[PDB]
């Protein structure tokens, strides 16, 4: 698994990071790092696919990047209704394909 | 527009045998991957699942690998996952999730692009 | 070694260990062109079709195309101990273009299932 | 099935499902015997420069030669489903020699690695 | 590049990087056609030989055969760095048939143990 | 009508190589696979190798995997099993028996069904 | 190994089962689950072979079925010659082989 | 007549990635299969990647096998050891040899023949 | 790891003998071994290869062999310029090219 703040928080409007840690084999060797929205009682949304692209639909303000093991969700502007859990995930290889983190529960105060 | 169902039960006990079917729509359905993923009442997103769009390749993680079937039917728009024994440590919601690969010929995924809404499974 | 076609009379399995010799002898003025064409040709044909069925380069090539029973429910003892590989081509003679048919099939997809395995980083 | 070259007109990804028909039709007085002898002419050539790539056995052969974008800038979905196959060889027409010959360097590279690897005792 | 043959008096070594070259020049009105026809037989006949052997997508085939030096007492640098192909051609002469039939038989076994580990649910 | 003896040495030193040569009769040798199987004096049967008919391929349990040979010689209807390092937990009763395995075109067997008498090898 | 009852007993006349329960990748997995019986002082004689099936000349009172990951053998009509050490085995697989369980000690009161 | 000269620094930070380079000359260069081998101060040899003649073919070992990369370019004749994590224990005197492997046109090697003084690296 | 001595001694004209001892995967099934002088300050120099081989221009008076899993070197006619950390080595397979043991002080007393 890989590793994950079990818990965030901000105040609105300001800028919130999120950062993911794995290993070499994962998200190292392997430019395929998703992020997820999962709202209480709701499956996961999707936010962010690939290591810098975000899905039609999701606003600018959710972004991210990789740089050695550890890659990084980052919300400016934070809003009201961004609480959430989020997760990471990565690309493991063929014997071990997804690999999830531990959730984040982001919390506007 | 992109819709999801699991159609399933929820209560089982061990060593039981059950089977989830999720319905799609809204997108064609054998130009997809599929995949199914898990997440235990109190912890984070599990991967269990992933078959190709034509049905001919299946994965699993570890810890299901040798459980679970995960196969698809591209002209009732249905995959199913069919489970066996059902250990009390498989209980969890089963999410039913579009993407997580593609063949060869399509852009790359790698990642999940549609999900459901979950099918809790209790042991 | 008994020579091209002296396994003919042999059981099938023992004529598996002759293979190679009608192999040889497949390749060993218009009459003579025609008829030295006419061999390639079928040379060629037959190793095409073993081709698009991936046993290009085999003598024995195994499958992954099950035996349906309809096509002969013969035990490995009646087929392989006590029959001859001409019972068994006048056995199964109905039913050699469906096999074919479902070899190519089968490679087909195989193909298409080995392109993505290498598409997965 | 759409038979004989029935794909044409299909995009490459659905052309690329129908290549056992165009296979078996590459195959199948004075005239007769050279158009015969050219027809197994143009196979051998086709399937020994398969053969040379390390393809022979094969009907859709992945390779280890990367895209050069210069040959072609268009992206997967702009190629393999907005594209038939005869557009493609119209445009990939003036690059395709250059393909092959990278491609016959890296076959030849990859029989000398696998050649040294069977010596590592 | 040195050209067709150009390799032709270097050392087996050197000459082993050109296999590309002579291979796609052995196949690049009765005498037309019979003298093309006769190029397709000879083609055809090799490639039967090393599809016999397990080698009908090789240029350089690992076999499994050892070598018995009574053939040539010769070490590796004295083979590979100090003799041409044409000289080794001539030493090897009259054990060519011996290696060729040893070819067969190792393949054969290879098939047929192929065959049986399949069989091994 | 089937019998099978094993002849060979009772008694070796540890790191010793020793041979136990099973010759069979009563059934054609060349058309068997056969296996030996070890049972120690306390202990229950153990399976340590198996050879085809034709003797091209072999297996062994990896606890002797670097150390037993297996060979066939169809000629003289012998089976023989070279054991080297003999380490001391290799102290058993040791039988051949047919069976264990087919050539493709044959039934298949998996199981042992002619035993021999068996021999005792102290360590 | 596959795990046996140590021992089992019953009357004459009486039907006897020895059960061993392997994995999923032992006898589940293959239906290759044989049975020996090895008298005191004699190489082990083969009863059962395959899951229902049975050698020729071995008495029509020695059957067995497998069910899961447990395999068994009925010894009906239990007679004072059958007191014996009984063993099954399966197939694993190409890496392992074969695997024998611990003997049962079949014992006629 | 043949040698091995090392050339890069010795002193890099935890998490630091450098660059070992080797030099060579009194033999074709392109001839012989080459390797790195490094000594901690206080301990024996230990053999760390191995790149083949023709630069094609790199094997390491495990503890190593995903931070290295072992390179050569047979027209300047230089040997070149790209390191990545540089985590202590790779603290040692990485000497340039010659040997390991061959092309199997050519007799067996398995032996280093010709070694560097050692660039060493803390 | 191989096993080797830390250190033997000998007077100047002793017979000195260094052993190295592995295992069945290494030095017993292969017959790659190998044998290095290692000067204080200096680079290891080659002296062995092959179990039986010597590279032109060492002395005669450096031989060695192998028998069963123990190879060893011997030194006969100890000069005071041989006193240096010997290595033994040995090619592993494919999985592991190389293993190397520890050194041994060779003393000249
Ligand atoms: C012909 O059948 C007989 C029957 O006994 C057999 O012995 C013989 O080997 C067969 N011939 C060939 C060529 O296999
Ligand atoms: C076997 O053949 C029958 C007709 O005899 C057909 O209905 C059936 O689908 C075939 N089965 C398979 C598995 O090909
Ligand atoms: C094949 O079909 C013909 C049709 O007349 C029939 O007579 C013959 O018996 C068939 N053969 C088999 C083996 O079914
Ligand atoms: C021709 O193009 C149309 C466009 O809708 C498509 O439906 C049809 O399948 C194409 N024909 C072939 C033979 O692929
Ligand atoms: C791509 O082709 C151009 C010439 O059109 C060449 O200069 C360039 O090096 C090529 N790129 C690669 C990566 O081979
Ligand atoms: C190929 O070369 C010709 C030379 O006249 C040129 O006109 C044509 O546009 C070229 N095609 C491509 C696809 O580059
Ligand atoms: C001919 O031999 C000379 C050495 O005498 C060598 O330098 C040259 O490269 C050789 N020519 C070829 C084509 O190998
Ligand atoms: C080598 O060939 C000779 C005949 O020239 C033969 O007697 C000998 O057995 C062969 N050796 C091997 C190992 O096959
Ligand atoms: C082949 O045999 C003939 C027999 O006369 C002999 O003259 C010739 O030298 C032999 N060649 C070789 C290469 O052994």
């Amino acid at each position: 698994a890989l590793t994950q703040p079990p818990s965030v928080s901000g105040s609105p409007g300001q800028s919130v990071t999120i950062s993911c840690t794995g290993t070499s084999s994962d998200i190292g060797s392997y430019n395929y790092v998703s992020w997820y929205q999962q709202h209480p009682g709701k499956a996961p949304k999707l936010m962010i696919y690939d290591v810098t692209q975000r899905p039609s639909g999701v606003s600018d303000r959710f972004s991210g990047s990789k740089s050695g093991n550890t890659a990084s969700l980052t919300i400016s502007g934070l809003q009201a209704d961004d609480e959430a859990d989020y997760y990471c995930s990565a690309y493991a290889g063929r014997q071990t394909f997804y690999i999830f983190g531990g959730g984040t529960r982001l919390t506007v105060l | 527009e992109v819709q999801l169902v699991e159609t399933g039960g929820g209560l089982v006990q061990p060593g039981g045998s059950l089977k989830l079917s999720c319905r799609a729509s809204g997108y064609t359905f054998s130009s997809f991957a599929m995949s199914w993923v898990r997440q235990a009442p109190g912890k984070g997103l599990e991967w269990v699942s992933l078959i190709n769009d034509r049905g001919g390749l299946t994965f699993y993680v570890d810890s299901v690998k040798g459980r679970f079937t995960i196969s698809r039917d591209n002209s009732k728009n249905t995959l199913s996952l069919q489970m066996h024994s059902l250990r009390d440590g498989d209980t969890a919601v089963y999410y039913c999730a579009t993407g997580g690969m593609s063949s060869a010929l399509q852009s790359s995924k790698y990642y999940f692009d549609f999900w459901g809404q979950g099918a809790l499974v209790t042991v | 070694s008994l020579g091209f076609l002296g396994a003919a009379g042999s059981t099938m399995g023992a004529a598996s260990m002759t293979l190679t010799v009608q192999a040889r002898n497949l390749l060993s003025g218009i009459k003579q062109l025609q008829a030295r064409v006419l061999a390639v040709e079928h040379y060629l044909r037959d190793q095409q079709l073993l081709g698009i069925w991936g046993c290009s380069g085999k003598l024995i090539c195994c499958t992954n195309v099950p035996w349906n029973s309809s096509w002969s429910n013969r035990n490995l003892s009646e087929i392989w101990d006590n029959m001859t590989w001409l019972q068994w081509d006048k056995e199964i003679s109905n039913y050699t273009q469906i096999i074919y048919g479902l070899l190519e099939e089968s490679q087909n997809q195989q193909e298409k299932n080995e392109q993505d395995l290498l598409a997965l980083d």
